[PDB]
């Protein structure tokens, strides 16, 4: 009733009816995937054509921290770009501090913290995103999946979005007919084919999709978006 | 981000504090704890209820030493009272014992922590704290005290008292055992017995805590060489209470 | 409407009611049109004035050499708004000895606008922004909503009834898109795109502002009777 | 958190502050001071509200050497203005070399409680003092102070549950020559004939006198133990 | 209302606390530790192919000889552990010896009688149950909660279905305090979950943390497997 | 810089050097009148003592309005030493050196306070700030009497002021009595 | 003082003097200057003793907290920190710091932050008073991948040395040796060191 | 050096069972005599402070030790016994510590419960020096000590405490140009307080 | 001054000489010098009196509200760990050379500090300006293993070259013993060596010699 009306508030039943709602503004945003393959990680995005007005290959969606951290999101997309300046601050700091590079969870970690204490306050507004973020380090490839709770875990394959039933159904599906893993182009591919089938429940627009990887034998372990014949091939691929 | 600037206790029409009057609801919901005050001591007693039978009840004390010869118990909400007792401890090092080398009398430490509750009802975005203190002391210069502080920062001098589910048969049987004669024995005897009608459960040393304001014990005091260097406050043990039952 | 107080509350659908508040605020102002083509970038506004006595408003605002924006709605947040790309170009001339790129101010300006959706005691901007400019890159234009979006398009209308000049422009992409090294043409696009929201007034050399930027040519600002040949 | 704030600073249509009238209200359900000046003293009579329990080791207090007080109303916040007043008390001393005049210092109180009345976001106190001094300026004097921020002066006042029937009492059989012994005969006649009570002990009263010789120099102040109270009530006629 | 900021109710309650109470079981896990007069043992209940399943725990390591179980959401539970693990770190920096369990429990719960008093502030809907073998004690279980509340425990189980677990403990324990016995103890409680939820375990199932004398860690899935 | 004062039976005299210090022709008065029947003379650094003078003035004439009423001259003595002791240990102290005369009306009788700028107040029959004192002494000591007179106060005076012209132009002299403070025009 | 350590084949060893002095007077004959930071990571301290003693203490307590947040810091990561309260309280302190550290990876490695506040990575580093005197030595006698013993015997004769003409040094030698078997501490009386 | 600008010396004494603190009266700027009439002995009650050193230091510390013991008197309802005041004024001047009052303060008086007379000294950052014997202060310290150290007696009767004091006081000031320009003795007992004015060389 | 400690077989003595002086005269000739830290840890200090005593006082204070907290005794490392900061916070400016000894349930432990934050770990230990001649008999005659007395007797030893040799250390003995199960023994005056011998004659001044000008009551 009266509970849902302030942050930081708790109802009889142990809800949090902000955060909730915020979940409500993750719904409606656009599809966000990623999936981890046996040396890195691929993170794939549509981005709506409202008007035939926009200029190609511009307006970029996923974003860089550091050099070896990709992220992406789905919900207002301002927030993400706010959270996402957080966490470059972030590694900054820890580069900063302690001469490495920033491990992957030690930064999904201080991410959550950051989300997570803007569910304390009543002066302040739960984050309206999901992000979808990962890459390499010294231990290998991660990938996260953080809610606007401030909540996030480790994923085999990761969906956000109005389309992230059909994404789930299909990473399900390449995960059990994969069980020792998939490489980076066939990730790429199977990205951009994940993404197609997902946008099949909003045919009233056209899209266009735009993927990034960062892969330790492709990329030399850095974050590098797919721009060159391996996009058009994975483009046909879908499309097939 | 804290907007809360203003203060959460004000004046009803009628005139009056309506959080006070709760937090003194909270306090009678509590359990029973006593003071009574003797001719050469002070007796402060309280019942130990335990949350859980696995829980180690020895682990949770309701009497807390404030200063070698101050003790005190309360009635209540017990975190509260926790964060009240190092509240309580750190201003008397730093109020009195390190401007003039002594602990601090019963009566200026009462009135201390009569000051930090009150503050709790005049501060903005704060509530006020839901307990009662009973605090008893020695001091040179006037002897034996024992002293109650509510949740509004008001504190009386007592000869006995009790607050708690069974403040008002405690009170009256107190009252008909007032002889202004007592000697420390007879009044942790009429404690036990007081405590003895206000418990439900088993009665042994393991639910009743008992403190007295005695006289100094030289054997609490690890070192010797000091002619004027005593802990009158003692907590008695369990086997204690219990070869006094 | 209980959720409508603040911008720091959601509703039970995900909705910031303030924000769209401010859109609606958008949407009464003026029309304005943004332009470019490979060369070349092109803003027409249509002023608007109180009374015959009375001057018309400005729309046009030159942030720096190579760029510019207008405005449609409350035209304090657009003042506050300009100040700030200004102090940033500035900066990055003066640290840098770099021309700021049109995107990073995009950039710029969605994270000054995002944190007034997020805390309480502030209000979102209540104006919508088309930004010209030439850089390295050579010319672009964006546009930019309180809440924090920002578009990068060929060409785009903001304002009441812009629907018709966007439409005029998606129908007519593929020919100012070519136009290089002819201003003039440009000019004379923008203005008849600009021409598809009129409804009961025709355009003077007094309610009338065009600016251009360009490879050769700083940010300029042409009213009154150097808009008479473009009429 | 503006839902949750009350205002307590803020006007009513017909001009008045809800919480002085209220701390006013509150006041006037706390047991009864009166102060009575006579030509060569004051006397301070207070009502306790009692139980048989320590008595001798809560309504009247000692500011300097030359002024006292009696309080009505909470008394936790009566002892936070008390110990402003001996610290302005001190400070004055200190500056000047001399003893604080009486109205200096009830005009400082005044002012730090209407303070709290005009600015800020909290309760006002819900304290009234009645003032008892001396200095060479005036001589003897008597003033009373509210929640709103005003003192006055009397030659006699009462402030508490029964104001309206001790001010009645008090209106007569007052006279501006009268002496010590007669202004205390007066405080307690009007005590117990105001008294909502079976009778009028001595371990429900507090008793001062402020004068001028027994055993002191120009000014002593006396604070009545209840053996001095009971000895005056049984001299008095009160015989309780 | 007074059902929203943490101040009294005209019953002396504080419903925010209440609540936060309710919040501790979002979760569908149970959690079980108990003694052995040298060790520490604490077991939970970790319940999607998309999950890398070693990403998912709810046992923290605040320092080397301290560990940690949280029932509750996992938001406020990292929260618990970072300001712990800080306050933990602050204390070996301050005073010069390795923090002991109770202390830091102490700390805890007086944080949360801070959210508890100040409005500004929201509690957090977690219970923390820290877990040692203090040099000065011997093995330590000790309990906080969102009132404020903190105690030591012979034994000790948490989540909804706690009642059955504390009645098959305190049947044992009348029978006989603490389990006379680090593995063995470690299947006690293993048989113990069993026996009061139903079931069999398997590897995937549960979490297991060990704190011995100098050191607490956490055992991987082949361990447990290991036990079974 | 002359600065000098003497305490009579039923007055004070304070005598202040009409002088400056460059290039100009004026007739400097170095005195602040605090209150109907309280005078300040002061000597030291230039700038320094303007400024004190006429703060502590300001003060005072603030604390008579509040307070309708005329603080003794052992009050205003006691603030302005409690200034200086405060100036002393700030980050720029005054280099003020004052002395104070007053008529208390309540005990009816002449007050003469010395006080430096470390703040060392001393109440004297009479006092001296500068070099004043090294050349005044002797005479004051051989001549003084607490029951003299107004005139014979105002001839002590004058043949201190002739003996410092000795060793060196003019003086201004005040007079603080029962009936406030005046200025002596045939000296 | 005289500190020094060296990477060899299987680890990193550590060595020093126990001489501290106020001037003419010797204040401890038995100083251990070997400072554990982490339980593979250790340092050698030289200059002013208290900012010695409190960047050490610093340093361990950051690395017990990255322990506790991040998992096993690695031995450049104690340089940095070590690094970071060097160059930005240089105007303040006299520190000159050799980080040793052990992984499994790196084996051993060795970093020195001299005055000033810069790292510089070497196979073997030496500081102090007494180090002016073993250059020459210690560049003649240095080899890679050396056994134990051989490590050993090295650190030896060059403390000896340093010892020997540096009047700021000398007492015991205590050495601690790294590995992948752990932790091990040795020491060196004078009438061992002396024959040399 | 600020403590050797005004001058002034303090003596301090412990009798059978009385006491005993005399000062004397100079006041000067460098070395040409100011007052003759500046008392550097105080009292709060029935303990007695005697301060040497800068007469601005002097006067202040003797105006806030006033206050603080208004103010304890107010909120203990009893008076301060010397002991407690002996901790006060150390922790009074340690607060000071690096901007610290020039000034050598003496406490002298007789417990109120025990009636054993007490005494103590202070340096200007608050050191406390207890004394059975008895306690010196100022620019004539090393002559106060050479007459303190032969002409003290263990138990002496108040009037030959006065004769012995009195002339430990006049012979260490009479040998120090910035010391001596009158002379104010205390004899203190139980119940009963004594002041006498000496006759003195002046100069 | 001369302030030694000394472990021994189940504990550790410190000792202190009596003499405080400002120059070359002798202001307190029977002055305390061993500070109570906690009823089990004492601390022997050097340097300037009043930072000894102040720093001491506050580390106690904490101490104590650390120990009530904690419901623990208080750890010699603790108090070392507390001092060696606060001194280092100061740079020196706090003139305090601490002999830090006690006895809590880790064990036996004695610790030197000095003004500017070092610390150092030794079986004895000698500070003060009359250290050389103590630290020369420590060297003399200190063994590995000691007992109880011998300890005593050796610190007792080490003061009283102190006393002997060095200007600025005098008078009396004080000595305190922490043993591991025992209460600590505080011994002041353990020994007192420098007794004035009687006076030549007696400088009693007959009644009325000194010349007095007025006399008057004091009202208390």
């Amino acid at each position: 009733t009266g509970y849902d009306l302030s942050n930081s508030v708790f109802s009889p039943d142990g809800r949090n009816f902000q955060v909730e709602y915020a979940v409500k503004a993750v719904e409606n945003g656009t599809t966000s995937i990623g999936i981890k393959c046996n040396d890195g990680v691929v993170f794939a995005v549509e981005k709506l054509i409202t008007s035939k007005l926009l200029v190609p290959q511009k307006n970029v969606k996923i974003q860089v921290v550091d050099r070896h951290i990709g992220c992406v999101y789905s919900g207002l997309i301002p927030d993400g770009r706010h959270l996402v300046n957080r966490g470059r601050e972030e590694a900054a700091s820890f580069k900063k501090l302690y001469k490495t590079p920033i491990p992957i969870p030690a930064f999904a970690d201080r991410l959550g913290q950051y989300v997570q204490a803007h569910t304390l306050y009543n002066s302040v507004r739960p984050f309206g995103v999901s992000t979808i973020f990962g890459g390499v380090d010294k231990n290998g490839a991660h990938l996260y999946m953080l809610e606007p709770s401030g909540s996030y875990w480790g994923y085999k394959g990761a969906a956000t979005g109005k389309g992230r039933q059909s994404a789930k159904a299909e990473l399900e599906k390449l995960v059990d007919h994969h069980p020792e893993g998939l490489s980076a182009r066939e990730a790429v591919k199977q990205a951009a084919k994940i993404i197609y089938l997902a946008h099949e429940d909003n045919k009233e627009k056209d899209f266009e999709l735009e993927i990034s990887w960062c892969s330790l034998s492709e990329t030399n372990g850095l974050h590098k978006f797919v721009k060159g014949d391996l996009l058009q091939e994975a483009i046909d691929f879908a499309q097939k | 981000t804290d907007r809360y600037s203003f203060s959460l206790t004000t004046f009803s029409p009628s005139g009056k504090l309506g959080q006070i009057d709760y937090a003194l609801t909270a306090v009678k919901q509590g359990v029973t704890s006593l003071g009574i005050k003797a001719t050469n001591g002070v007796v402060i007693a309280t019942e130990k209820k335990s949350s859980s039978p696995l829980a180690m009840s020895e682990t949770l004390s309701k009497v807390s030493l404030l200063t070698p010869d101050i003790g005190a118990v309360y009635s209540g909400m017990g975190p509260d009272y926790r964060v009240l007792v190092d509240k309580s401890r750190k201003v008397a090092h730093t109020s009195y014992k390190r401007i003039y080398g002594e602990y601090p009398p019963t009566k200026l430490l009462v009135s201390e922590v009569a000051k930090i509750m009150q503050e709790a009802t005049q501060s903005g975005g704060v509530r006020p704290f839901g307990v009662s203190l009973l605090i008893a002391g020695h001091d040179e210069f006037n002897g034996f005290s024992l002293y109650q502080v509510d949740p509004s920062g008001s504190y009386f001098p007592w000869k006995a008292t009790a607050i708690g589910k069974g403040s008002v048969a405690a009170k009256t049987f107190l009252e008909k055992r007032w002889n202004d004669e007592l000697e420390l024995e007879d009044a942790i005897h009429i404690a036990l017995l007081t405590l003895k009608e206000s418990v439900e459960g088993e009665f042994n040393g393991d639910t009743i805590e008992l403190a007295i304001i005695g006289d100094e014990n030289p054997d609490l005091l690890g070192y010797t060489g000091i002619p004027t260097d005593g802990p009158r406050f003692r907590k008695l043990t369990s086997q204690e209470i219990n070869d006094r039952l | 409407n209980n959720y409508d107080g603040d911008t720091v509350t959601f509703s039970p659908t995900g909705r910031l009611f303030q924000v769209e508040y401010a859109l609606e605020a958008i949407k009464q102002g003026s029309v304005t049109v943004g332009l470019r083509s490979n060369t070349h970038a092109v803003l027409v506004a249509l002023k608007r004035n109180a009374d015959e006595l009375s001057s018309y408003q400005k729309k046009i605002i030159k942030c720096d050499e190579h760029m510019g924006l207008s405005l449609a709605g409350l035209a304090p947040d657009a003042r506050v708004l300009s100040n700030y790309l200004r102090q940033q170009c500035n900066y990055s001339s003066l640290v840098f000895n770099r021309k700021l790129a049109v995107e990073r101010a995009g950039h710029l300006l969605c994270d000054k606008a995002q944190k007034n959706t997020q805390s309480y005691g502030g209000r979102p901007y209540g104006v919508g922004l088309l930004i010209i400019g030439y850089d390295k890159s050579g010319a672009h234009l964006l546009e930019f909503q309180p809440s924090g979006n920002v578009t990068e398009l060929y060409g785009t209308a903001i304002g009441a009834r812009s629907q018709g000049a966007k439409t005029y422009l998606e129908r007519t992409l593929d020919t100012f898109i070519k136009i290089d090294g002819n201003p003039d043409e440009l000019i004379k696009a923008g203005v008849e795109a600009i021409s598809q929201s009129l409804r009961d007034e025709s355009l003077t050399v007094d309610n009338l502002s065009i600016a251009i930027v360009g490879k050769d040519t700083p940010f300029t600002i042409y009213d009154g009777e150097a808009v008479a040949k473009y009429i | 958190s503006r839902r949750y704030d009350s205002r307590t600073t803020i006007f009513s249509p017909e001009g008045r502050l809800y919480q002085v009238e209220y701390a006013l209200e509150s006041i006037s359900h706390a047991g009864t001071a009166i102060g009575i000046m006579a030509s060569d003293g004051i006397v301070l009579a207070a009502e306790r509200k009692s139980t048989l329990l320590e008595q001798d080791t809560e309504k009247l207090y000692k500011l300097n050497d030359k002024i006292a007080v009696a309080v009505a109303g909470l008394t936790a916040d009566a002892e936070i203005l008390i110990n402003t007043a001996r610290i302005h008390a001190q400070n004055y001393l200190k500056t000047y070399n001399e003893d604080i005049p009486v109205e200096i210092l009830v005009r400082r109180l005044s002012d730090i409680k209407q303070g709290y009345t005009q600015h800020g976001g909290l309760r006002p106190f819900g304290v009234s003092f009645i003032y008892a001094g001396y200095d060479d300026r005036y001589g003897y004097q008597l003033y009373t102070s509210n929640p709103s921020g005003n003192y006055t002066g009397w030659k006699a006042i009462s402030v508490g549950a029964n104001t309206s029937a001790a001010q009645t009492l008090l209106q007569m059989d007052y006279k501006d020559d009268m002496k010590v012994d007669d202004a205390i005969e007066l405080a307690l006649k009007t005590l117990s004939k105001t008294t909502d009570s079976s009778a009028l002990t001595y371990d429900r009263l507090e008793f001062a006198t402020i004068r001028k010789g027994a055993n002191d120099g120009e000014v002593y102040q006396k604070i009545f133990k209840p053996q001095e109270i009971k000895d005056i009530l049984v001299k008095t006629g009160i015989t309780k | 209302y007074d059902r929203h900021i943490t101040i009294f109710s005209p019953e002396g309650r504080l419903y925010q606390v209440e609540y936060a109470f309710k919040a501790t079981n979002q979760t569908n896990i149970n959690s079980l530790a108990v003694r052995g007069k040298d060790c520490t043992v604490v077991i939970s209940q970790k319940k999607d192919k998309l999950l890398d399943p070693t990403t998912v725990s709810y046992i923290f390591c605040i320092s080397r000889t301290i560990g940690m179980v949280v029932n509750g959401p996992i938001p406020d539970a990292r929260n618990a552990a970072l300001r712990a693990k800080a306050e933990a770190a602050e204390f070996r920096y301050k005073y010069g010896y390795d923090m002991p369990c109770d202390v830091l429990a102490k700390r805890m719960a007086n944080l949360s009688q801070i959210y508890t008093q100040r409005a500004y502030m929201r509690p957090l809907g977690v219970i923390l149950t820290f877990v040692s073998v203090d040099e000065e004690l011997g093995p330590s279980i000790y309990k906080t909660d969102p009132a404020g509340y903190y105690v030591g425990y012979k034994a000790t189980a948490t989540g909804p279905k706690q009642q059955e677990i504390t009645t098959n403990l305190e049947n044992h324990f009348k029978k006989s305090d603490h389990i006379n016995e680090w593995e063995k103890v470690v299947e006690f409680a293993i048989t113990h979950m069993i026996d009061a939820l139903g079931t069999e375990f398997s590897k995937n199932d549960l979490e297991v943390g060990v704190a011995t004398k100098d050191k607490f860690f956490t055992l991987s899935a082949e361990n447990i497997e290991e036990r079974l | 810089d002359i600065i000098l004062g003497i305490r009579v039976q039923d007055s004070v005299i304070l005598a202040s050097s009409k002088a400056v210090t460059g290039i100009s022709v004026d007739s400097d008065d170095k005195t602040r009148q605090l209150s109907p029947h309280t005078l300040m003379s002061f000597a030291g650094e230039a700038g320094d003592t303007v400024q004190f003078a006429e703060y502590i003035q300001a003060n005072i004439q603030l604390y008579s309005i509040r307070e309708d009423y005329e603080l003794s001259p052992q009050a205003v003595s006691s603030f302005v030493r409690q200034e200086l002791a405060k100036s002393i240990r700030s980050r720029r102290p005054y280099q003020v050196n004052v002395l104070i005369g007053g008529y208390d009306k309540k005990k009816n009788k002449p007050e003469l306070y010395q006080i430096d700028y470390l703040g060392t107040k001393v109440e004297l029959p009479y006092g001296a700030h500068g070099y004043s004192g090294f050349y005044t002494f002797f005479l004051l000591d051989h001549h003084y009497r607490p029951d003299m007179t107004t005139e014979e106060g105002l001839d002590l005076l004058k043949l201190c002021v002739q003996e410092l012209e000795k060793r060196m132009k003019g003086v201004i002299v005040k007079i603080v009595d029962k009936d406030g403070i005046r200025q002596v025009d045939d000296f | 003082t005289s500190i020094m350590a060296v990477t060899f084949k299987d680890g990193v060893i550590l060595g020093a003097d126990s001489r501290t002095t106020t001037g003419a007077y010797i204040a401890n004959r038995v100083t251990d200057k070997l400072t554990r930071v982490h339980d593979k990571i250790w340092c050698c301290r030289s200059g002013s003793a208290a900012d010695t003693q409190a960047i050490a203490d610093i340093v361990q307590y950051h690395l017990e907290l990255y322990t506790s947040q991040y998992g096993t810091p690695s031995t450049e990561t104690a340089a940095s920190v070590f690094k970071e309260l060097c160059y930005e309280n240089k105007d303040n302190l006299t520190a000159g710091i050799i980080v040793a550290g052990y992984d499994d990876k790196n084996k051993g490695e060795v970093y020195t932050i001299p005055l000033g506040g810069s790292v510089h990575k070497l196979p073997y580093a030496i500081a102090g008073s007494g180090s002016t005197f073993i250059y020459g030595y210690c560049d003649k006698n240095f080899r890679e991948n050396m056994s134990k013993e051989e490590t050993v015997d090295f650190i030896k004769h060059s403390l000896s040395q340093a010892i020997k003409w540096d009047g700021s040094s000398g007492g015991v030698i205590r050495m601690v040796v790294l590995t992948a078997a752990g932790v091990e501490r040795l020491i060196f009386y004078p009438d061992e060191y002396e024959q040399l | 050096d600020p403590s050797s600008i005004n001058g002034g010396i303090v003596v301090a004494m412990t009798g059978k069972d009385c006491v005993a603190i005399a000062c004397d009266l100079r006041l000067g700027s460098q070395s040409l005599g100011v007052s003759n009439k500046f008392e550097k002995i105080f009292h709060y009650g029935h303990v007695f402070l005697g301060i040497t050193g800068l007469a601005t230091d002097v006067t202040t510390l003797n105006e806030m030790f006033r206050y603080k013991t208004n103010l304890y008197k107010l909120k203990e309802e009893r008076a301060i016994e010397p002991e407690t005041f002996t901790q006060l004024v150390s922790s009074s001047l340690y607060e000071r510590r690096f901007g610290p009052y020039f000034v050598g303060p003496v406490v002298a008086g007789i417990n109120s419960k025990s009636g054993k007379p007490f005494i103590a000294g202070f340096d200007l950052i608050g050191c406390i020096d207890e004394a059975k014997d008895f306690i010196v202060s100022g620019t004539a310290s090393d002559q106060l000590f050479g007459m303190c150290e032969s002409l003290y007696e263990p138990n002496l009767e108040p009037e030959d405490l006065f004769e012995t004091i009195s002339q430990a006081l006049l012979n260490a000031a009479d040998r120090d140009a910035l010391s001596g320009w009158g002379a104010v003795v205390y004899i203190i007992k139980k119940d009963e307080v004594v002041k006498r004015y000496l006759k003195m060389r002046q100069d | 001054t001369t302030i030694v400690g000394v472990k021994f077989n189940n504990g550790v003595v410190i000792a202190a000489d009596t003499r405080s002086t400002q120059g070359p005269i002798v202001a307190d000739k029977n002055c305390a010098k061993l500070h109570r830290i906690s009823p089990k840890i004492w601390c022997a200090g050097a340097g300037t009196a009043a930072d000894t005593e102040a720093v001491t006082q506050l580390i106690g204070s904490n101490i104590e509200l650390h120990s009530l907290y904690t419901s623990r005794e208080p750890r010699v490392v603790s108090a070392l760990q507390m001092l060696k900061q606060h001194l280092f916070k100061y740079q020196g400016h706090i003139g305090a050379y601490l002999i830090v000894a006690g006895v809590d349930p880790t064990g036996s432990h004695l610790f030197s500090i000095h003004a500017h934050g070092s610390t150092d770990v030794g079986y004895y230990l000698s500070l003060g300006s009359g250290s050389l001649a103590a630290m020369a008999v420590l060297e003399s005659h200190w063994k590995q293993d000691l007992t109880k007395e011998e300890a005593i007797k050796l610190a007792s030893d080490a003061i009283q070259a102190g006393i002997w040799n060095d200007l600025g250390s005098g008078s009396n003995v004080d000595v305190c013993v922490m043993e591991i199960g025992k209460d600590a023994e505080y011994l002041r005056n353990y020994l007192t060596p420098n007794v004035r011998e009687e006076k030549q004659k007696s400088y009693k001044f007959p009644r009325g010699t000194t010349a007095v000008l007025k006399e008057s009551i004091v009202n208390i």
